RNA sequence: AUAUACCGCCAUCUUCAGCAAACCCUGAUGAAGGCUACAAAGUAAGCGCAAGUACCCACGUAAAGACGUUAGGUCAAGGUGUAGCC
């Protein structure tokens, strides 16, 4: 009968009202639409790009809004069902922000040099009975040589769903929920951290509410 | 077990096929969330490729009508000492003043561009 | 290369005891001696026949407690009290053990003509210091 | 008789630093390969150097120096397979 605290959110669409945390104006002022140049583009990001202004590409914010809805819904549902959400980035200007965001929530953050086999040779590297993360959220999909991160391939190899902010120079290919958006501006990255932190915290408090209600019932 | 073939399909397709066969006995935590709210595109591997012949990107260049006059303004009356702010929404630069006044007269009813330009030039001079 | 008392490295599956593991350059730096007889000091006469009897004892007790001596013996020699302290395993029956103790206990007394005493020390399995 | 069957005990590179179980990734899942600390797939038990010991110091000298190389040296130190003599 606990299949009502693990099946109910899954028939309510937007069970966590995550649709009231972001608007195409909030994103526009966070400067999410600003992308890279036509010379740093990706063929697979071409379907998400509104167009090019002065050889500087811009991302379609309606598509960003729909993708961000789906992403934040998924993140809220995994945080409710008590997964492990690992936030991965290689920025160096936002490492402090991502680790502090994980610690203000209760999820985890890899912001440092990804050692080979972290998710793949995981039992040998950590211990025989380790729980690998049930959702990896990349705030920046590229590494510091401007190439896709090992984790995006190894998360897929290990069948861990991935939510990721894909900019113009990124490969939205092996990312389950791509969110077309700027990740080079402090306001944009701050808004992403704020949105994901709020989703995860609201999800965990709602999980506690339904467990309390069913325990009293 | 699991399928570490990241290239054949998606994590959803691989996991669904393996739990149908009966080798993944427990379903993962994320499978029902995927089956409830799937993404707009299943994450299947696609190899990037270089366009070679007469293949061009579908991305267009953003050009509005005001830019015909914007380009003309900078040409004659260059960028003034009134500097752009950019940090504040609703910033109305001097060139924006010019295009708004010019577009005003246009709506009112004028015809040749040079006459339009001199009239809005005296208008901003006032 | 030096090949004196050095058990070479196999593949990491070779049980080996402290004694066998240490090489001859650790002979009293880490190991010590398996036979404590006084003849090898500065002034004494009979050290040669002590060693001739020493190798005899090692091989007699090796063939008389067949396949139960875990590691090698400690042939100490104070007064006329030769001692054959042992580390013998726990597989054969205790009546057989006490028998070979008595048999040796008297036979080396009548071979060497002095008190000879065996103080066995039973151990479950042959010990492993490291796997080489 | 065969060191070209060997144990044993050594020479030599070595007045070296490598040899590596077990995994993982890359190469369209080929022989193979796995580097960037403002970091791009490598993680590593074990042996070796190192460390600790001997001599007068922490210096120097000793000892030590793996995996393998050279069918390198010895059936004559001893033991010994194979073939032989009685
Ligand atoms: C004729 N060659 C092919 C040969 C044959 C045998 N043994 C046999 O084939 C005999 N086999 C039978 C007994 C019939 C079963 C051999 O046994 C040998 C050798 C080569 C020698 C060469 C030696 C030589 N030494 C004496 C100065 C030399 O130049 C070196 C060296 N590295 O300095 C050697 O390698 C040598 O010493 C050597 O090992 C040989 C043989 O052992
Ligand atoms: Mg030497
Ligand atoms: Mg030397
Ligand atoms: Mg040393
Ligand atoms: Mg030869
Ligand atoms: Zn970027």
């Amino acid at each position: 009968f606990n299949d009502k605290i693990l099946n109910e959110p899954l028939k309510h669409s937007d069970f966590f009202n995550v649709k009231e945390l972001f608007s195409v104006r909030s994103l526009f002022d966070a400067r999410v639409h600003l992308g890279h140049k036509a010379g740093c583009r990706h063929r697979f990001m071409e379907p998400y790009i509104f167009g090019s202004r002065l050889d500087h590409d811009i991302i379609d914010l309606e598509q960003t809004a729909t993708h961000l809805q789906l992403a934040l819904n998924f993140t809220a549902h995994m945080a409710y069902r008590k997964g492990i959400i690992l936030f991965i980035s290689r920025n160096r200007q936002f490492s402090y922000l991502i680790e502090n965001m994980a610690r203000d929530c209760g999820e985890y953050a890899h912001t440092r040099y990804f050692r080979g086999g972290m998710l793949t040779n995981a039992r040998l590297l950590f211990g025989p009975t380790v729980r690998l993360p049930d959702l990896i959220i990349f705030l920046h999909t590229l590494n510091n040589i401007f190439e896709p991160h090992v984790a995006v391939r190894d998360a897929a190899k290990m069948n861990i769903p991935t939510v990721g902010i894909v900019d113009t120079n990124c490969n939205p290919c092996l990312i389950t929920y791509p969110v077309p958006g700027n990740d080079d501006s402090p306001l944009a990255v701050h808004l992403y951290c704020r949105l994901f932190q709020t989703a995860i915290t609201r999800a965990k408090e709602k999980r506690q509410q339904v467990e309390a209600l069913y325990r009293l019932q | 077990a699991g399928s570490r073939l990241e290239t054949v399909g998606s994590i959803f397709s691989r996991t669904r096929d393996l739990v149908r066969a009966g080798v993944l006995k427990e379903k993962p935590l994320w499978f029902d969330v995927y089956d409830a709210f799937p993404p707009l595109r299943e994450p299947v591997f696609q190899r990037p490729r270089v366009r070679y012949g007469k293949a061009k990107a579908p991305i267009q260049d953003i050009w509005y009508h005001e830019d015909r006059i914007r380009a003309k303004f900078y040409s004659v009356y260059g960028s003034g000492q009134r500097a752009f702010d950019l940090f504040n929404p609703n910033f109305k630069s001097t060139c924006q003043r010019f295009v708004e006044k010019y577009t005003e007269l246009q709506k009112l009813g004028e015809t040749d561009e040079e006459k339009l330009f001199v009239e809005t030039g005296k208008a901003l001079l006032a | 290369k030096n090949r004196a008392a050095r058990v070479r490295v196999s593949k990491g599956d070779k049980p080996v005891t402290y004694e066998e593991a240490h090489a001859p350059h650790y002979i009293a730096h880490r190991k010590g001696w398996l036979s404590l007889h006084t003849g090898n000091l500065d002034g004494e006469d009979h050290a040669a026949e002590r060693t001739v009897e020493d190798v005899f004892l090692r091989k007699f007790m090796w063939g008389t407690f067949p396949g139960c001596l875990a590691d090698q013996l400690v042939l100490k020699r104070r007064g006329n009290q030769l001692e054959i302290c042992a580390v013998v395993l726990r597989q054969l029956s205790p009546h057989k053990y006490y028998f070979l103790v008595g048999y040796s206990e008297t036979l080396l007394s009548y071979f060497y003509k002095c008190p000879v005493r065996l103080h066995l020390q039973t151990v479950p399995s042959k010990v492993v210091y490291k796997y080489l």
